[PDB]
């Protein structure tokens, strides 16, 4: 599993669902972006992050 | 009518027709958002969702609280039909009518101190978190009140985003706090922790405080006292820090700090003018402690295209004191209209007490504090003109604008950078758009007699709303 | 969700909330002319105002029958709270349904034929006749749908002429009409009818004007009519509440006005000409259905907007696909938004341009604001989003000088000539440079579904 | 007047004393390119060149055929010396004539397929192709018709699309073409079959050249030209959808190369000055057919006036005025003959005050005037838009800058007009021209000097005495 | 550069030939003496 917004592979689980098994919260420890585990995350290309563009922040 | 908390209120809302409730359990994203658009979306008497089962959590949430001139007329306490313009004008009236200061209770008077969790801090497992937008950095908490400041008659709420960035840590804007801007340099050149307070699930005027223009030095507890019309508020100590105080109503409190010399990716997020933001470093605040109501309730807010809910949240918030400052000066000044895009388009109405007053009332606003920077669009309308009726104010431009010589252009003003079409960027052209009609010494082309109102009309517009009641 | 006459319409508007009964009795000035200022001052809402008993009369007064969105929707037959743009697509989809002719019933099947007065005529029997405006100049009819013959084919009722006129009570049987407002050089019969059907109302108002119109204009349904009483030739709405039959006097002029106009002022007073009223035939228990009319938004304002925007939309799509909507709404269409899509760049000014040569437009349309796609040309809220947001006045708002204009614009300087105004609210589109290109937050999915399952649910609560 | 093909318009022309013959053999390089300038630069009479003999080729080369008046005139059927104006009204009567369907005649029956060439396929032992300008980033082929069908109806020949495309010659069965000036909602889901014809009836390339915006690209349009004459076709030899004139010297059958870019250009355009040198799409040569002993009729275009002025003048000026007068019947005429519309003179009655400006608007929201026009000058009914000296009479006479110059900015531009910045967006200018009219105040009312009377027989009876 | 090709020789005769650059579509015949004016010259960044 990689980071839907800088491809890293650092990707963490954050959390379980407090109810039931109904889905997961991954985050990515590089860009901290977070997404479910129910949700099919698809980053526009203006919104993809970069190593070159962290730096620039 | 006093509110005090957020469930009263929306029993209100509910008694009022202005409260949907969705019993069938929802998934986070994206049903929650859609539905909030929809609800926004609805045109008139814009009512507020209430979702009683999200598939994961243990609470609810309730979103679109303010979004309509019905929600905010009941948050007012007057009748959820009461014009515009006549919320603008109760408002005003209420805005500087008292210094209250707020009742301090003890703790064990407290809803929001029912529950508490110290060690093992999971956001998600109080708050149904979701996202809001599809392009969001992660879930966000989107309409809370913040608390930062030794006195608790000195202290600060506004409104900030709060990006969850884990179950125990969370994201915030500390540039926008002026209070923190200062602390913050002293705090993190010696790496001693900053306390914070965030506050969600409100007494809706304690959201509209919290949302006021920060200019105005009005986002005090003090001024929740003077918007329900002299009745104070009540708060309690933080259960952490001596010096932070929270409204005791409440329905979630998250006690925490600043982490010192941390700086991380946040965002993007929506923001008013219906865009994205961008992605910026910036700081993060650990939760050490959080107290909250049982059951709690998730208050949240949508954003996107204009209207959503933060543009009642901030409309009379800005159109009033503008009014003040214009009428301190100008007492021709009737009602302004401040409510498109935080004032950057602003409708003044105004007697014109000779020939060419009007653009100089337009003159006026440009050299306020808050309408020099943002106002861009500036249109005058006589006295008797309703600035925030706007078919009456596209009658007035149709039939008193002469292009010509009634609308003036003004390049290298100054501007403000969330105009996404300024060029150069953060300069503003201002328009002044002269729509009164011409008073001598100004020639008039054609003089026209008005259609005046008949004899009773405002006796019968009260005799048919009571009629209208009985159905 | 179709309406044989004013009265079906009238239980519709009650069963939905939109009408108020005033079962006290009222004086006839300045109460029902303030109630209708009223009804129309409420702003969102405002029902039509049902009085009951009027001091000295013998029947009842309607007004602010058109003055809402709401009873703009029901008057099409659809739901109440259709939204403005919604109403602006289905008036649109009807109003090219040609082939629909009117039904021609016998005299004994006409409401309007129940009572007839042919001896010594009297208006103040039938209408209870009151002041709208203060310096109005007299008692006056303002929301009368007025039949005249075609002089190109005089006998032929597939030719007629229906129309809206301000119609002054001069005498008991006397009433004042605008002359130049053909066969008044040669030598003439004419019927006023009151309290009719809505669309017919709103067929009259339109500058085609026909009773096959209604016919469209009811999704193919036609309409009922019957021929006048003296004259064979004239053909008058078959639920008519009240219908005059006469014929203007020939050469007489008398001072008629003031009136109000629907720019919200006087007009003067000028020499007209007299109708004579030889025959009344009216429904028992007749409805006087009048409007109100001062300072806009008032009804006359809901008879007049998207009959306007219609027309010029339909002219801009022949040759602009790109166009969405146009909103003509203010002022006879002086004021006009065009939501479009921008093919590419500078594209939304030569919409605006097409809009200022089209035969309306080109002398009414003074501010022209060119909106994208997305955004509702009828929600000004939306539009003054774009404003705020879109315009860089440096560039985007031109200012045109020596162009056509009208009179009815008292701003007009030289009078009757424009400095017309173009303010384009769109997004840069390529090749234009964007000074900072932003991505508009897209409503989430799933949202006009939540539409329809919200406002199912609200229903039940 | 009808033309079965290119070679019976060269002997009208030749009988007119309107064609050079250049019996000395010429090289290609220098010579060709420049007797077009030189042609097109002795300003009136202009006739065409042909070349007999070039150096290294077997076959001939004509350039200028339209480039004059007289030859524009001859075109027509009318008198070679007929005026501009008399030239618009007669093209303005024959736009309206009812577009005949092309006929449709056997292989065995055209000219164009007496030679086929399928083997070993050279473009240079048929055409005798030249650079038409210095820095031209080759030879080129500039006067062709583009024979491409469209997928909405693809198996109509009557909705064939005809275009004239910038031909840039890259191999021996490889040229280079705009695809995305034509060849759009096709190729992304995408070969796709092309003929290029060259060497056709005048009638034939002047509905090939009218601008795209009237949709006037079809065969049926040159029965309209020809007053109710149709065309001959015939069917491609290799695509059973494509059909070329059944008299053009020679017909190049092929497709679009999918998934290729070249570099094409640079090539002088009609502005005046030379295009970029961008990354446009290959054509691959499959088939080529061509008529015994062809003549390449190539076109030559630098500063204008050249032919290719005269190849759009009175085609970008009549539907124009068609477009304008739908609604407006008080249009008199339109005169955009300048760089392909870029300045345009409309004369026109005024209705009522102001409505010169609405004529300006009309002009500046059609197809092609939108983009394209920049520079709109209105003149009252009586100027003749076509005579400039009038044109300036009525500029110095009626033009108050203060009210009747209208600068326009954010408007939709062309990109091959220099001056524009930002580049490809406009600053229309509208210049009224005309006499006030009520309610427009008159600062000051004349009595024009109206011609006398017989001023038209006196004409005719002056030519008359003329010709002797 | 140097990747060019003789893309046709002259018909009848032997007067000229056609040379042509399979970098960039350039081409010229034996018999010219080109001078790609400077703002017309390219290299492999442009192309880019
Ligand atoms: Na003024
Ligand atoms: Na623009
Ligand atoms: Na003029
Ligand atoms: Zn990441
Ligand atoms: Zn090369």
């Amino acid at each position: 599993m990689k980071c839907h917004r800088c491809g890293s592979d650092n990707v963490r689980k954050m959390v379980d669902s407090p109810v039931g098994d109904a889905w997961e919260v991954y985050v990515c420890e590089k860009c901290c972006y977070s997404w479910r585990s129910t949700e099919n995350p698809v980053v526009m290309e203006k919104f993809k992050l970069d190593d070159n563009k962290i730096a620039n922040m | 009518k006093v509110y005090k908390d957020l469930r009263e209120f929306l029993e209100v809302l509910e008694q009022e027709g202005q409260l949907i409730r969705v019993k069938e359990e929802v998934n986070p994203e994206p049903d929650i958002a859609a539905a909030g658009r929809a609800a926004a979306n609805l045109g008139k008497n814009q009512p507020a969702v209430f979702f009683e089962k999200i598939k994961g959590y243990k609470y609810s949430v309730v979103t679109n609280v303010h979004g309509s001139w019905q929600n905010h007329a009941l948050m007012l306490g007057l009748d959820k039909n009461t014009s515009t313009k006549d919320q603008f004008y109760e408002l005003n009236r209420r805005w500087d009518k008292f210094p209250v200061p707020p009742n301090v209770v003890k703790r064990e008077a407290a809803p929001c101190k029912e529950n508490v969790i110290d060690k093992d801090i999971n956001l998600f497992e109080i708050l149904p978190l979701y996202r809001i937008n599809e392009q969001d950095g992660g879930f966000y908490i989107s309409k809370a009140s913040v608390v930062t400041a030794d006195d608790f008659n000195k202290l600060n709420v506004g409104t900030y985003r709060i990006q969850v960035k884990d179950r125990d840590r969370v994201g915030i804007q500390a540039l926008a706090m002026h209070d923190i801007a200062v602390q913050l340099e002293k705090a993190e050149a010696e790496n001693k922790p900053l306390p914070i307070a965030i506050t969600i699930g409100n007494n809706p005027l304690v959201t509209f405080m919290a949302s006021t223009p920060v200019g105005y030095n009005q986002n005090e507890y003090e001024f929740v006292g003077a918007l329900q019309d002299g009745v104070p508020m009540d708060i309690v100590k933080s259960d952490l820090y001596d010096h932070l105080y929270v409204p005791a109503g409440s329905e979630v409190v998250l006690e925490g700090h600043i982490i010192p010399r941390v700086r991380t990716v946040e965002g993007p997020f929506g923001e008013f003018p219906g865009s994205y933001s961008g992605a910026r470093l910036q700081c993060e605040v650990k939760i050490d402690r959080i107290t909250h109501r049982t059951n709690p309730i998730f208050e949240n807010l949508y954003l996107g295209i204009p209207w959503t809910e933060i543009d009642y949240l901030m409309a009379l918030n800005t159109s009033v004191p503008l009014y003040k400052q214009l009428k301190e000066t100008m007492p021709e000044v009737v009602a302004v209209n401040a409510m498109y895009t935080h004032g950057i388009g602003v409708i003044i109405s105004t007697k014109v007490r000779y020939g060419g007053y009007a653009k100089g009332v337009a003159f006026r606003l440009l050299s306020t504090p808050h309408g020099m920077p943002y106002s861009k669009i500036v249109i005058v309308v006589d006295e008797f003109v309703d600035p925030f009726n706007l078919e009456q104010v596209m009658w007035a431009l149709t039939t008193r604008v002469h292009p010509g010589k009634d609308v003036s252009i003004i390049e290298n003003c100054p501007g403000m950078p969330l105009d996404p079409s300024t060029n150069p960027p953060g300069m503003h052209t201002k328009m002044i758009i002269d729509a009164t009609t011409p008073v001598p010494p100004e020639p008039n082309p054609r003089e026209t007699q008005l259609l005046d109102p008949p004899d009773g009309t405002e006796e019968w517009e009260e005799k048919l709303k009571e009629l209208l009641k009985n159905q």
